[PDB]
């Protein structure tokens, strides 16, 4: 049995993707009760089901465990409360991952690297909306080095 | 079927981690803390037993990241169908000591250094639990009968 | 369908090569020339790009007349269907350099030795840009879900 | 036809031995005697021929046992289908030499010690006609035609 | 053509799994006339022969050729002497090497190591009989540090 | 598009496995048109076409890479000029690399080790029609050690 606390990561998440339970329930295959249940606290969340919200989401599993892990760390998770900036980060660290040998053989973690690069633009006030794919690969590769 | 069935074998265990579904392998965890100084040798623990069905065999291997920023080598083992116990990370520091050179610092698994309990040799490494280490990548296998030959002969 | 798609990122790229129908391997060639002294790490530019269909990994490894011949010790790379970035060899001089002993001389990949422009330790490795360095095997994967379970349950 | 064909070259060869007809590989022995002292490196005569069929590559590889208890490290060769001769295992001795320290003994392949008949340095290994230094795992391959692209495309 | 020895090695392991070489030919495809011939020291038998004697009588080919490697050295086997020790014994080290990391990384060569577990009992006087897993686990690992 | 030079070893290595380019128009699946304008010099050849006029040729492709870059270090073949020698003597190094244990784990390149056999033959005047399998591979075993 999981922490409770998984029940609130998936609710903003299934929110955040624009679902209603319904309508995860018919990507997932649990019923709505049982959905309802999970995200109120109810019933405890066993590992095997979080593999299956995750596809039903749309988003790999491992993500909600590290998003539980910062609960456990803190006491909140920063990552889930700014996770449109997650996303659109976490895109551009994969695009890289995938196409260029600076990351791919020396990258260690895609989603610390992630939140780093967030970190980073943070300590100097800059904004993630306004700058492109180009700007994170230089600054990417100076964190891997 | 297309599952692959696993055991956590204590609280420091970590299910076996993947981004991506067309992704060759899954990335495996450290149950525990390990300091390695140089030519330093140990099988590391997971805490983790899978189940390898019959046909295939598993392989435990290194992640680039690791094997080309640090000095730890991972010896590639070879997991049968059938076992079901821990599964061990086969692991060496292959630094060399230099002369005299000691130190307080320690490296870790992206080759970094910060600040230990201890003096030792320059070049030590320290594996932390939760240490994303290996992965595993499933290939089949063919595994025929024996048969003795004089000469060689087409089939 | 068969075919491999391939690209080549430069001038200094080579299409990759085969011998033979039947061999496990296409012959992979350096597209840059580095100096290795002993213990000395890199991962070295191919300048092609492949694309590993869904299902498959590549390995990209080393050859015997290299690895027996020379100190040049290469970790074998695992390709992801989807990776189509620049090719790398990860590579080590494994070497260990002997007290003094410097010399102007300096080995290459055949294990023979010629005359260089500067004085490094006795050991060092130069690895000539058109060097024949390493070889691509593909091989199919299983990729299946993980299921946690409490105990092993026959299939 | 699930039988693989196998000629003994000599008096010294012996048969490769499988333990479980779900075990991935077959054990590989030695055929000869041979002094590795520290950063020593040979190919190991096993005086064995195999015929790996069409569509499939040969792993001649190591074991837990030896490569995580001693220091001998095993270079994993890659079998061609059609490859005929004597099969090789490619070995180094990684202990590196500790300044003076000689001895007259002699470490064998499970990590143990006994007496011999010269000095040579500390950390020498000595394999023995009959050692159980190796495997043999065999996998299925993809060998493709090459096709150079501008841009990649879909399948 | 192997030493003529492997038909007293085949004669005493057919007998010792309570086979007729009636029932043993059923299994393995010889004629029984062959099979007498082979015990009997008339006809020499193959390295290909032996692998199909061993699957017929249920036990590992390579076991067979141990057992004639014991003759070669001495004049006789111990361990085809006391076969059911070596059974016994036999099927713990494979439970062990299966089922321990510490065993399973380890080890060497798991028939001489159930030779060396039977040689360590016999010198303090303890029977085979009367020991459990547990027991051999534990001087398993002692024998492997 | 490749070197124009390529169309000279196209024709001239046609013209050596005694083919027509009518007839090796049936096994590439060009036109006899494109074949002629491309030994002509008339449309460049690219590296995909390469790989086929090889196939067609019962030659391995990576060879016709080889022989044009002995173009562009001199300005002529040698091995071009005589294949006739290259063909028997590269069939000695394929049947010694696939059958030797010396060869198959020391060997580094089995073009270039072809070619130094020659130039040390030529180097003492020994004509490559009078020798046999067993003096190349005494020789080859020597210039890899
Ligand atoms: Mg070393
Ligand atoms: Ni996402
Ligand atoms: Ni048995
Ligand atoms: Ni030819």
């Amino acid at each position: 049995e999981l922490p409770t606390h998984y029940g609130t990561i998936i609710k903003t998440l299934r929110k955040y993707m624009k679902l209603t339970q319904s309508k995860l329930s018919e990507r997932t295959g649990f019923s709505q009760n049982t959905i309802s249940n999970h995200e109120n606290g109810n019933r405890n969340i066993g590992v095997n089901e979080i593999e299956i919200y995750g596809k039903g989401l749309g988003i790999p599993s491992y993500i909600l465990h590290r998003i539980s892990d910062e609960f456990k760390e803190k006491g909140y998770s920063p990552t889930l409360n700014d996770f449109g900036k997650f996303d659109k980060m976490y895109s551009y660290v994969n695009k890289a991952y995938y196409n260029d040998g600076d990351i791919y053989y020396s990258s260690y973690d895609l989603y610390d690297e992630t939140i780093k690069l967030l970190e980073l633009l943070k300590e100097s006030k800059i904004n993630v909306n306004d700058i492109d794919y180009d700007y994170v690969l230089k600054l990417y590769k100076q964190i891997l080095s | 079927t297309n599952t692959l069935q696993v055991r956590l074998l204590s609280e420091n265990a970590r299910m076996p981690e993947r981004n991506h579904k067309t992704d060759a392998g899954y990335d495996i965890f450290s149950a525990e803390t390990v300091v390695l100084e140089p030519q330093e040798k140990a099988v590391i623990k997971t805490d983790v037993a899978v189940s390898i069905p019959e046909g295939y065999v598993g392989l435990l291997t290194s992640r680039s990241g690791v094997s080309s920023k640090t000095h730890l080598v991972i010896e590639t083992g070879k997991i049968d169908a059938g076992y079901h116990g821990n599964l061990g990370i086969n692991i060496k520091n292959d630094a060399i000591a230099s002369n005299g050179y000691i130190t307080p610092g320690v490296f870790d698994i992206k080759g970094e250094i910060d600040l230990s309990d201890a003096i030792r040799q320059y070049g030590t490494y320290q594996i932390n639990e939760g240490d994303k280490l290996a992965q595993l990548v499933i290939v089949p296998i063919w595994t025929p009968e024996l048969k003795q030959v004089e000469e060689f002969e087409s089939v």
